[PDB]
């Protein structure tokens, strides 16, 4: 906390001197801010352990340079494909397509692209590659599909805690709670499911007090964080069904709902990360999957959020309201805004968007440091919606 | 000529004269045919309309300033040492300064290689010891520029208000920059100039903007250019994401000016204010415009 | 030298030298990257 | 595997019919060696007899399938035979109320 | 062009080199009572230098010594006035001064390698920052703990609801071998804490001074690393009894190859270690703290952290 | 001219004088007008901005050099003869060695076939037994080099340390070579020179690197250019499969240079460390620059 | 300007009439974009012709009383001339839908 | 048949309506004197003012209909189209258990 | 002067500037307008 | 004669005279084939 006093003390009374070099701590600001959004990023290729046992084994690296050309998408809450273009020249191209005939290794490859120092963290599986000739210059195309795909493999039966030939009764399950917790709920019940069932579920998973300390999760390759059922600050609550439906079909029409999102974080504890806030997350192996759901927009707070604005005075704060019988949600203008800022926009080097204080106004005009593509708006369409057959 | 002095400041700060007096000193001088330098390139954009095309506006293109110069020396070996270092004064990643002088005073061209240069004739260069460098060189920002105009408004009061004599003697429109010393809130002028990009343009004639109360140490640099964030503090705060989707919207137009105010509120200790208003052009040389 | 010749054709975009099959190829490309994961798998 | 037979000694039909396995090589580092050897799944006989683009009859071999490599027009097509199909079924698997 | 004006021109300056403009480049007819004089200013307007020509019957002879035009810089503006006698001033040139000689580039800038670093932490803001890299138990080991049950700052140790220790590298690195650390502590509880200077990449090895505090084991030690929560005793111990509020000063001099700690403000160091076997130089600049408790509970934590180069 | 000497060694070790003194003693002269010999053809990336296009960074392209020589001779016979070795002395898939030596020291480029070489005139050869012969070579490596500077340090302790001096006096950056023995456990130095590529110019100024520990027989051979794999075991081991996500990403940035430091542990025999440190420039011959 | 207009219905219809109105296209507004090319900006409006309302016109199994109660049988049956069965279909399903 | 009138006498939606049948022949050997005759599918008016292309109001009539002569994405579409309105179908007629 | 030249390129068609871009983006409009109505909502 | 000429555009390969239309259409027509006898009736 250097006032200006204390500045115009240090340059000796000079005010000039003393702007200037409050203009260079901005500067140099700005320009590490430059540096991190042109860093090169991280491509990194890992293996299952040829003996079987758990951890994925680094196998190398992608240079960026040596990349002839890359495509890797985030999506909400979709599963997306990365595409990777090298010389068949390449090392790891090499490995790559010497990995179907190799007897002493694995089939599964994992992609980790890493931005801004492993902030931004693109993980995926090995979908394909494919030798393609360009001019008779052949170079390996390589598909993987992100982290989201493994809840299009996880489903759940109408019994997950059962064995699935003997009795599966009801013939539906549901689950209904918090939109997050019930959601994150279904993940887990399968995941143990598909893990072994090997023990006994407790009434709440996420009750971290209900699990013993004596229980080895090392060998889950896929975890799920979430609070408990009480802890759990859901304002809307939500009912999934399933008859051997996959999770993602399932929890698709409750996450749009309540405009919830799926994040998913391959843990390197390679590279020092380690993980907390779901059972077993202190044992968990190099390049585990962990999901969580969360409330990036924060849509159905008590407190609302920012729902439309103009240029000229910012966002507006809106809440919704929701009609008879809770099926129609309208938006209510706050027109006293009294929400405090996160403490997050306190902290230096803070940079990330709080749900409950949305920031982020990207402006086109003549001097425009993006391009926008297309702007597309369309009204409803139905009135009303039919929904039954029989009961 | 005596009316006009061309300059390159290179990347390792050595000083060229290749046009005006004193020109050649240095070994390198400038020949004839440069091109894309006078004037900024501007593409216009119609759309269809019914009596043909209509005016949809205006974009300024970067500058690729492709221009010849000549290393000179008695003795190949200082010729050479004349071509290293005027191969050293240029680069790919950082800029060198181009400075035009003439009776306007001296405006800046910030030109950094576009490509590789072309040096020498078809035979080798040590026979002549006088060859010929093709550089194309590129100004990604394309405005002639002088250095900025400065103001300061320190005060000691915990409210007080100023106003910044400001105005527009080029032809092309400038984005104001303000430095301001925390704690304190302010609120900072955002006039419209009556500039109608908005469809506001004297809606907003008398625009404030009332930048987030600073915490204490929260000195921040307020860049209305959109080259750069808006609000930047120099402890590396989060001042923008406080500041809930407002901005610095309008330019100072061209021709333009005013006794702009700037308020503080809230500052026990009595901040400072710093106002930086650039001085863009668009023709290395150019009467005031009025 | 540069404006009126091969450097402004490449201002002109495409007008010279450009192949249509390698371009529709990308296209498919990227459809594919865009519709692949999101297909069934039945 | 894709390959396009110009003018190689091979003779689709006579030497390799649809079915049958054939291996096939790549030149690309790591795989010179391998030999991925598939059942022949489609063969093509082409030609086109214009002036401006002009060629002989030739045959273009795919050994091996794959459905992750396949076109997404083929594959929508396939999905949706099958989804018509199973459409069909379990219509006339109902029972009646 | 009505009225008469001056003339763009351009000045050589050279280090060591007389400065001098002959006589037969101001020609012209000079009546007795003539005078010249040339004037150089900066970007700024002011005059950084002022001299006086010898005016003859048809010609003006400049000589200065190479030291009154030494701090002429290459960019200063200058401007030739003539005054016949009982007129104004009257302008024949002006323009820029260059300077044709060697230049010297290194000594005007100063790279970043050779300037002496100076960094703080307060803690005060109940975040850890960007500054501090967790190291031994990853990420997320690090906390702040307020201790508002006394009139006391938060302070700064290990993420006690997952860890005992943990370990902490300032993200940059120092520019010198020899270093100063102050650190302002608080005595909450038995623990162990380490303060850690000449440290490499990821703390492998390092110099440090640990300060234990116990039932019984209040004292200092001089340890050397064996990753960033290892390290090994060197020397005897010295007792000493951390109250809350404490100053102490880590300096290492490289001249002297010797770690010393000294307390509050006292002038003899509290402790004393000379020519320990640890790697010095470029690469092992880096600083930090650690921190061990047997308790999930804060022990010897700093509330107030500098560090600096050079002793 | 005495200023300038262009050799070529052929794939075969031929030896041939193309200019300067001792020019045409082998037959084969270098006519003028030869193109993309001097500078490293660089192109530079621009992405749209606000004023036109915003820099975005350079790419080196391959050297394409066109070119001619003129083999001659009294008579048709040793005219035969000197154009079919001029003809052996090149190769599409192998290099040869094209020197040029001027008062800045001796710099090579390895150029091969572009394509089939472009012989003789309209009319027989053997009429004139004086023919030009057009060759288009091409640089995959486009950066003139120096022979690499090689530093060796022996140790039979089981811990040591010692300090590799180390300097980029080019223009461009290089990437260095490590050849280390077994077993041990390397650190070696992975300083960024202030390079801030990953963002982490200053975080990564004294950054050390830890290979894996290396069992009997399992020399490895570090490599930090993009080019190779880093780790490379002579017995054909997956070294960099016990690596842990981590590796060498900084090259010597032009400029810099210091004492790096290269320690060794857990070596029950010592062992020996090799720096092999390339010596890269954009062009054949420039004065040094600091 | 549509879409942020609260005193504005987000529903427009298109007449486009050829010949005097002898022929007519009308439809309602699907969707529109603004679409740039080369820093022009324009704006594609689609709209979907009126015989998309027969998408959104279903026929329940018994049109004439509420839904959520009784819907007997289990489908709904109409025979008759072909033009009159069609219209007596589509007015049932309009007069229950107002 | 596909149809374009440029400056052709015909006025679509006047001496021609959807639905009606008209004749139509194709200049081609064996089928001169056959009338094609199919009720009106499709008209399309079209117009472009664009400086570039610029294409008057333009009329383009379809006479008569084939699935095989289909465009495969309309076929999808119309495939898709009655997959879904027969899945829903399928569902309420489901028996619950 | 006309014949010859680029008024015979014109004639030629799309021999000179024509960009690939805009032709794709105009064909999968066309398509787009042509299956649109009649894919389901669902 | 021939190099550096029309025959060698003719190398360079849809450079000059080659319209758009036709190349969508045959690539249109190659996925009919491909796709159209996998199609259902329905």
């Amino acid at each position: 906390a250097n006032n200006w006093t204390d500045i115009l003390a240090a340059s000796d009374g000079d005010e000039w001197a003393a702007f200037k070099t409050i203009e260079a701590q901005a500067d140099e600001v700005r320009a590490g801010h430059q540096a991190l959004r042109r860093a090169k990023p991280l491509i990194r290729l890992w293996m299952n352990n040829p003996d079987g046992s758990e951890g994925l084994v680094y196998v190398g690296r992608v240079d960026y340079d040596d990349t002839i050309r890359g495509s890797f998408p985030f999506k909400n809450n979709t599963p997306s494909q990365g595409v990777l273009e090298l010389r068949d020249d390449n090392y790891l191209a090499v490995w790559l397509k010497q990995l179907p005939n190799n007897p002493e290794l694995k089939k599964n490859v994992v992609i980790t692209v890493d931005f801004y120092g492993g902030k931004k963290r693109w993980s995926g599986l090995l979908d394909k590659w494919t030798i393609k000739s360009k001019e008779h210059v052949k170079y390996l195309e390589v598909t993987f599909n992100d982290d989201l795909t493994m809840l299009q493999y996880l489903l759940c039966p109408p019994n997950p805690a059962l064995p699935i030939p003997v009795l599966q009764f009801p013939r539906i399950f549901g689950i209904a709670g918090p939109a997050k917790w019930a959601i994150s709920t279904l993940i887990f019940i399968n995941l143990f499911r598909v893990q072994g069932n090997l023990w006994t579920l407790p009434d709440d998973p996420f009750n971290l007090e209900s699990w013993d300390d004596i229980l080895d999760w090392s060998d889950w390759q896929c975890f799920v964080k979430s609070n408990s059922f009480l802890l759990d600050d859901s304002s809307v609550w939500t009912f999934l069904s399933s008859r051997m439906n996959p999770v993602d079909s399932i929890i698709a029409d409750a996450l749009d709902d309540a405009q919830l999102t799926i994040t998913y974080r391959r843990v390197l504890t390679d590279d020092g990360e380690t993980a907390e806030g779901f059972p077993g997350a202190h044992g968990i192996k190099n390049g585990a999957l962990v999901f969580e759901i969360v409330d990036n927009s924060n849509a159905t707070a008590l407190e609302g959020t920012f729902f439309s604005g103009t240029i000229v005075d910012g966002f507006a704060r809106s809440v919704l309201l929701y009609g008879g019988g809770f099926v129609e949600d309208t938006l209510s203008v706050v027109s006293d805004d009294q929400t405090l800022q996160p403490d997050e926009y306190y902290q230096s080097g803070w940079l990330a968007t709080m749900a409950k204080m949305p920031w982020l106004v990207v402006r086109d005009n003549e001097w425009t440091p993006i391009e926008s593509s297309d702007l597309s708006w369309g009204p409803a369409k139905n009135v009303s919606v039919i929904v039954g057959g029989d009961n | 000529t005596d009316f006009l002095k061309i300059e390159l400041i290179g990347r390792d700060g050595s000083h060229w004269v290749l046009s005006g007096p004193g020109m050649g000193q240095q070994g390198v001088t400038l020949n004839p045919n440069l091109q894309q330098f006078y004037d900024a390139p501007v593409k216009t954009l119609y759309v269809p309309g019914p009596f043909g095309e209509e005016y949809a506006g205006k974009r300024v293109q970067r500058r690729e300033i492709v221009f010849s110069v000549q290393a000179y020396d008695e003795d190949p070996d200082t010729w050479s040492t004349v071509d290293s270092l005027w191969r050293w004064a240029w680069d790919y990643d950082e800029e060198s300064e181009l400075r035009v002088s003439t009776s306007d005073g001296t405006r800046f061209l910030k030109v950094r290689l576009m490509e590789e240069p072309k040096p020498y004739y078809e035979k080798d260069p040590h026979i002549t010891a006088d060859n010929p460098i093709v550089m194309t060189v590129t100004a990604t920002f394309p405005y002639w520029q002088d250095e900025p105009e400065e103001l300061i408004w320190t005060t000691l009061s915990t409210e007080d208000m100023t106003r910044f004599p400001v105005r527009n003697d080029g032809d092309v429109p400038v984005w104001l920059k303000w430095t301001l010393t925390a704690p304190g809130l302010w609120i900072l002028p955002d006039f419209s100039w009556g500039n109608d990009m908005y469809s506001r343009g004297r809606e907003d004639l008398g625009r404030t903007v009332a930048m987030p109360e600073l915490v204490a140490g929260e000195h921040v640099s307020v860049d209305s250019d959109p080259r750069v964030q808006t609000l930047i503090a120099v402890n590396g705060m989060p001042t923008q994401n406080r500041w809930k989707g407002n901005d610095l919207l309008y330019p100072l137009m061209p021709g333009k000016g005013a006794e702009i105010p700037v308020q503080l509120k809230n500052a026990p200790e009595g901040g400072a204010c710093k106002l930086t208003r650039p001085r863009w052009y668009s023709r290395p040389w150019s009467r005031p415009g009025v | 030298s540069s404006g009126g010749g091969p450097a402004v054709v490449n201002n002109y975009g495409d007008i010279h030298t450009a192949n249509y099959d390698e371009f529709y190829k990308g296209q498919q490309r990227r459809e594919a990257q865009q519709q692949a994961p999101i297909l069934p798998v039945r | 595997h894709l390959m396009a037979l110009h003018d190689s000694w091979i003779i689709p039909g006579l030497h390799i019919d649809i079915g049958q396995r054939m291996g096939s090589t790549v030149n690309s580092k790591g795989v010179e060696n391998i030999v991925w050897v598939n059942q022949l799944e489609e063969m093509t006989a082409a030609w086109d007899n214009s002036a401006g683009q002009t060629m002989p009859l030739s045959w273009v071999l795919k050994a091996g399938k794959s459905d992750r490599a396949m076109s997404i027009g083929e594959r929508v097509a396939r999905l949706a035979k099958k989804m018509s199909e199973a459409l069909n079924n379990v219509g006339v698997h109902i029972v009646q109320s | 062009m009505l009225s008469t004006g001056p003339i763009m021109e351009t000045l050589t300056l050279t280090v060591g080199s007389a400065f001098e403009i002959p006589g037969w480049k101001l020609r012209g007819e000079y009546p007795a009572g003539t005078t010249s004089h040339l004037v150089f200013t900066d970007a700024a307007g002011g005059t950084l230098g002022e001299f006086e020509g010898t005016v003859s019957a048809k010609e003006i002879h400049y000589l200065q010594a190479p030291d009154d035009v030494k701090n002429i810089p290459h960019g200063a503006n200058f401007q030739l006035f003539v005054t016949y006698p009982s007129m104004q001033p009257q302008c024949l040139y002006f323009g820029t001064a260059i300077r044709k000689e060697p230049r010297y580039p290194l000594s005007t800038v100063v790279s970043p390698e050779d300037s002496a670093v100076q960094y703080k932490a307060n803690f005060v803001g109940q975040y850890i920052g960007p500054m501090w890299k967790p190291m031994g138990n990853g990420w997320g080991s690090l906390g702040i703990h307020t201790h508002a049950l006394i009139s006391e700052a938060p302070s700064m140790g290990p993420n006690y609801s997952l860890f005992s220790s943990a370990a902490a590298r300032w993200l940059w690195s120092m520019n010198m071998d020899s270093v100063t650390i102050v650190v302002r502590v608080l005595n909450v509880g038995a623990g162990k804490f380490n303060v850690i200077v000449c440290a490499d990449y990821q703390m492998q090895t390092y110099l440090g001074i640990q300060f234990e505090t116990g039932i019984s084991n209040n004292k200092v030690h001089v340890i050397t690393g064996d990753g960033p929560l290892n390290w090994g005793y060197q020397g005897d111990a010295v007792n000493n009894t951390t109250a809350n509020g404490d100053v102490y000063t880590i300096k290492y001099n490289d001249l002297l190859d010797t770690i010393s700690c000294y307390k509050g403000t006292s002038l003899t160091p509290l402790i004393e270690a000379s020519g320990l076997d640890v790697p010095h130089g470029e690469g092992f600049r880096y600083t930090g703290l650690a921190w061990n408790t047997a308790l999930l509970s804060p022990g010897v934590e700093p509330t107030a952290w500098e560090a600096k180069d050079g002793v």
